[PDB]
């Protein structure tokens, strides 16, 4: 699983 | 005028329930806190119930609280449960009006009778019986566990009157304001714990007994009572 | 004879001038030059009570210092508790058109009037609990613009018919009506001794009245506009006076002229309300501009600003003791300063 | 270069985002919430910039977190908060701006209803259901925000199917049903307001709604957009990098909602203009 | 007509033309006298102290 | 805290009531009745039904009125004017038997406090004016008239002169003509109360 940037 | 005319007793077999319901006619009852105080066959007042304006917050004695339950039309009901021997007693209806400069206590009710087959502030009146002739001076003293000055500057030791043969009197109400319609001779003093209430000019219509009652918190606490017998 | 009566009257006048100016040996800003300023007198606010939902009117002391009543518009007298900021009373009027209120010096009465050219006179120790209308007083013409309690028998009102009256609350009848103003009459203020009282009216004019024999004792000039305030000296030996002409102008009875005038050039609003401190040393008036200006009665000078509220101010008054003072705006909240 | 030049666009807007919506969330709150009084007209506005004050007081966390990596050195019960409360704000916004819409066409189709029955008890009561329904629909983001990994603030999703049916859900309820509830409303207003009755405020009118709706378009499109874009297929192909590249683009335009709302909305009143000129 | 309103007038003006006065400088003396002696007693004019303020 | 519990409960009581009294009466309609002298306000404010300030309700279409007539108030208008400042409409009415009123009428239009608030107009006696007209020329009471003598150009003429008066670009002044013996007054009201409320929410919003 790769990293997610906020937001969604 | 203003009226409060109850029933509801009568002879009670040992946890039966009863009700007694309170009728008021000639004041806003809806804007009223109607309260219940009975006396014993032989011993002083003692608090039972009360319930504010609008059903807000309701409090019940220690002796009372779980079994008995207060309910509101212009109509006040106690819902009565599981009657044991101590609740023999002479049950009466009191309003009361809370604000600033407001007279608690003020108006009494005729009465019922029921025949059934630690931090509250002990008051203490060490003199049971006083016998005093007409025209002559007298003192009806009384004292508390705790002091009754609160931070705001008001005491608050409500006189009672106990007239032979009637339904008791508010007299002296925050132990130094006078009740309306009470004669100018009575005036009531004290400071912090011991209170004094001093009748001038003795009269043949103020013999009877009086009663000491702590209203700086619940539960209401009262006091023994001190008979002013004639001579 | 309408000739004879003219000059009668011009002479008349010119006498009286004439009289009121020899006696103008020195002015009051050229004897208290010397005394010290009060400095700066920065007051700030300790409660602000948020009862009422439209304009608030009106707004009397009771004499214990304690509790206030505010008229608003919105038909409610709610009686106030200064210290805890508790409501103690609501009282329904059936006029909403109110413009003037009263507490009596004993505390057992409320008065209460406005565009319904009535007064009504509401009990507040009623035996039933809830208070009632004792009295409606009828009899003026015009609206009723002020009212304030001899005792509890008597209330003399002012009122828009040019006359104002003494009044019975007993058997609701004038029993002396007073004449001579030829306008609106909507400012009155009582004497500390309950004998005497002033009413500025809206031809730019103050009378001084005599309760008992009801007869005008003196007139004051000076204004030049309708007087929307007035209200006594302490001692009660002179009195201010505020106009719609952005002045507020202080007399004396027994000197029977003008002292001072409390103008300030970048002030245009009007005053609508003129009170005193206890000891007579300050002069609280109240401008349409939003805000209240603290005056040195004895110096001519503003000691402070009492800003805060969002629209004009509509009443001022300060305590029997002088431990506070009230102002109650247009924006439905009054407040206490201290 | 340590930032790809969307990276850096994205941070340079982030913080010139985050700086000028605090000022005008701020102000705006500020000046609704003291200085004046609560009426029917001022509780939307009053609700919708409180939404955008949290949004752009949230804004800094993701400045914080877009510099190095993202590993999320703050916690695990942070990491399950934020996001939601950031999505909270967000999504409160767009249903605020919803519901401004819906009353605003009520108003002018049935004046005999809200004059008779509408008053700000009523709006505080559908303000209420409206941060409601915004809870119940941030709810999924609060069960799954995690520190899962941790060795990066991981969604749960215990392709997902999960997956297909959060961001359909997000979409729809998000994007195209206040879309065209707005769209609805202010074409029925723009409609009815050509009726001659409306001489003097049609034009104006007219360039509200379009602002209005156009500010929302060119903002939140590209949010939902690549949100479906980057789910569909290996993000292997150069279109996958692409979108994944656009990713923070896409964030930063949907926060910049946040603080072009205040202008557009609250600044249009003659009182309130007055009251936040006389407060500055 | 207007002869009553006049004559009332006449009357009104011949009664407030004859009040005693007393010179401006004694008014002005008394007035200071009076804020002098009650200066103390006065708390608008002087701070007091959140002792003794009732609203603090 | 001893009964000042009781006290604060009490004040809380009363404060809800307060709020619920303020509620239900901001639900209200409020016109303000003006104009001269036996102008007609006294036939318009019977016809729709039941020495101070008058006040007449009723309720027409789901919209409860008040009418406050204020035409015994023989004092300055000045000193109480301001009561009215949030009155949503002035019903303001004029004789056409008899220039008396189009000064009134230019008072009340540019004061400060009516800067807002509509006018609506109501003319009475058209069948008095017709006759005046047949009897009299129109021209007496306005020299500057240059037109027929007729009814039809008279009216417009008169509302032409009335409606001039206006120098805010923000209200509107609607007008109507009335014969004594018509019903229409009640919907006439009613339309134009609905189009005020309208452009004031509007204008509230800021979306006007």
């Amino acid at each position: 699983f790769k990293p997610m940037p906020l937001x969604r | 005028d203003v009226q409060l005319v109850e029933s509801g007793g009568g002879l009670v077999q040992p946890g039966g329930s009863r009700k007694l319901s309170c009728s008021a006619s000639g004041f806003a009852f809806s804007s009223f806190g109607m309260h219940w105080v009975r006396q014993a066959p032989e011993k002083g007042l003692e608090w039972v119930a009360y319930i504010s304006s609008g059903s807000g917050t309701i409090y019940y004695a220690d002796t009372v609280k779980g079994r008995f339950t207060i309910s509101r039309k212009n109509t006040l009901f106690l819902q009565m449960t599981s009657l044991r021997s101590e609740d023999t007693a002479m049950y009466y209806c009191v309003r009361s009006i809370y604000y600033y400069g407001s007279s608690p206590f003020d108006f009494w009710g005729q009465g019922t009778t029921l025949t059934v087959s630690g931090s509250d502030i002990v008051m203490t009146q060490a003199t049971s019986s006083v016998p005093v002739t007409p025209g002559e001076s007298v003192s009806i003293s009384c004292r508390s566990s705790k002091s009754l000055l609160h931070s705001n500057g008001n005491t608050y030791l409500y006189w009672f009157l106990q007239r032979p043969g009637q339904s008791p009197q508010l007299l002296i109400y925050r132990m130094s304001n006078l009740a309306s319609g009470v004669p100018d001779r009575f005036s009531g003093s004290g400071s912090g714990t011991a209170f004094t209430l001093t009748i001038s000019r003795l009269e043949a219509e103020d013999v009877g007994v009086y009663y000491c009652m702590q209203h700086l918190e619940y539960p209401l606490t009262f006091g023994a009572g001190t008979k002013l017998e004639l001579k | 004879e309408l000739d004879q009566l003219r000059q009668e009257a011009e002479q008349l006048k010119n006498q009286i001038r004439d009289a009121r100016k020899a006696c103008a040996d020195a002015t009051l800003s050229q004897i208290t030059n010397n005394i010290d300023p009060v400095g700066r007198i920065q007051m700030r606010t300790r409660r602000t009570l948020r009862g009422h939902l439209a304009k608030i009117y009106a707004m009397h002391w009771g004499t214990d210092s304690r509790l206030l009543v505010s008229a608003s518009q919105d038909g409610k007298l709610i009686i106030w508790d200064s210290y805890t900021t508790n409501k103690v009373h609501a009282i329904p009027l059936r006029s909403s058109w109110v413009m003037t209120c009263a507490y009596a010096p004993s505390g057992n009465y409320v008065a209460c009037g406005g565009l319904d050219n009535i007064c009504s006179i509401y009990n507040l120790k009623t035996r039933e609990g809830n208070v009632r209308v004792s009295r409606e007083l009828a009899g003026h013409t015009g609206y009723l613009s002020c009212c304030r309690f001899l005792d509890d028998n008597q209330i003399v009102t002012s009122s828009g018919d040019t006359t104002c009256a003494l009044w019975d609350i007993e058997t609701g009848q004038q029993t002396t009506t007073f004449t001579g103003h030829t306008g609106d009459v909507m400012s009155l203020s009582l004497a500390p001794d309950t004998r005497l009282f002033v009413s500025g009216a809206c031809d730019a004019s103050a009378k001084l009245w005599d309760v008992r024999e009801g007869m005008c004792r003196q007139t004051f000039t000076g204004h030049e506009s309708d007087i929307n305030a007035i209200c006594f000296f302490p001692n009660g030996n002179a009195f201010a006076t505020g106009s719609d002409d952005a002045t507020c102008r202080l007399f004396d009875l027994r000197a029977d002229q003008e002292l001072m005038t409390y103008s300030h050039d970048n002030i245009i609003c009007g005053i609508t309300s003129v009170s005193f401190s206890k000891s007579g040393r300050l002069l609280l008036a109240g401008y349409d501009d939003f805000n209240c200006n603290v005056w040195d009665a004895l110096k001519a000078d503003r000691a402070g600003v009492l800003a805060g509220h969002d629209n004009r101010v509509s009443c001022l008054g300060v305590t029997d003791d002088g431990m506070a003072v009230a102002t109650g705006s247009w924006d439905s909240f009054l407040k206490i300063w201290n | 270069p340590l930032f790809q030049p969307q990276d850096i666009a994205s941070m340079v807007i982030l913080g010139l985002t985050c700086l000028l919506g605090l000022l005008g969330n701020g102000l705006v709150l500020w000046v609704a919430g003291v200085k004046m009084k609560t009426t029917v007209n001022t509780v939307w506005f009053l609700h919708l910039t409180l939404a955008d004050f949290l949004c752009c007081l949230s804004l800094p966390f993701s400045l914080a977190h877009l510099i190095l990596q993202g590993h999320w050195p703050y916690g695990l019960f942070l990491c399950k908060l934020i996001p939601s409360i950031i999505i909270l704000n967000m999504f409160a916004s767009v249903f605020l701006l919803t519901a401004i819409s819906l009353d605003r066409c009520l108003i002018v189709h049935k004046p005999i209803w809200c004059q008779n029955h509408r008053n700000v008890r009523t709006a505080f009561a559908i303000c209420g259901c409206v941060w409601v329904v915004a809870f119940v629909m941030c709810v999924p983001v609060f069960v799954y925000r995690d520190l899962f990994i941790m060795d990066i603030c991981r969604y749960n999703f215990d392709v997902p199917t999960p997956l297909m049916a959060i961001t359909i859900t997000r979409l729809v309820v998000g994007f195209l049903v206040p879309f065209f509830i707005m769209v609805i409303c202010y074409s029925l207003i723009v409609f009815r307001m050509r009726k001659t009755n409306f001489t003097k405020s049609r034009n104006k009118t007219f360039r509200v709604a379009v602002a209005v709706v156009t500010v929302f378009f060119i903002c939140w499109t590209p949010y939902h957009l690549v949100g479906v874009l980057l789910l569909i297929t290996d993000p292997e192909s150069s279109l996958g990098e692409a979108v994944m590249s656009w990713d923070h683009m896409s964030i930063a335009l949907a926060s910049a909602n946040s603080c072009f709302n205040p202008f557009l909305y609250a600044l249009l009143g003659k009182d309130f203009r007055k009251k936040a000129r006389q407060s500055i | 007509a207007s002869i009553a309103q006049a004559r009332k007038l006449v009357e009104q003006l011949k009664m407030e033309a004859n009040i005693d006065r007393i010179k401006v400088s004694k008014a002005a003396a008394d007035l200071m006298a009076y804020c002098e002696a009650h200066a103390k007693e006065d708390p608008l004019l002087t701070p007091v102290p959140a002792s003794e303020n009732p609203f603090r | 805290s001893a009964e000042e519990r009781a006290a604060l409960e009490r004040s809380k009581a009363i404060e809800k009531n307060l709020k619920e009294d303020g509620i239900s009466a901001a639900k209200d309609v409020k016109l303000l009745l003006l104009g001269a002298d036996n102008s007609g306000k006294s036939t318009i404010v019977k016809q729709m039904k039941i020495t101070g300030i008058v006040e007449t309700h009723f309720t027409f279409k789901n919209l409860h009125f008040r009418l406050f007539d204020v035409g015994g108030q023989r004092s300055e208008r000045k000193k109480w004017i301001h009561c009215f400042e949030d009155v949503t409409a002035i019903i303001f009415c004029v004789d056409l038997s008899d220039h008396e009123s189009l000064m009134l009428f230019d008072s009340i239009c540019n004061n400060k406090f009516f800067i807002d608030t509509s006018i609506i107009l109501f003319l009475n006696k058209k069948d008095l004016f017709g006759e005046k007209i047949k009897k009299s020329p129109l021209t007496i009471c306005f020299p500057e008239y240059t037109g027929p003598n007729t009814y039809e150009d008279a009216a417009a003429y008169i509302q032409a002169q009335f409606e001039s008066k206006n120098r805010s670009p923000n209200k509107e002044i609607y007008c109507h003509m009335t014969c004594a013996t018509d019903t229409n007054n009640a919907q006439v009201i009613f339309d134009a109360v609905t189009d005020i409320i309208i452009a004031n929410n509007l204008r509230g919003c800021g979306l006007y």
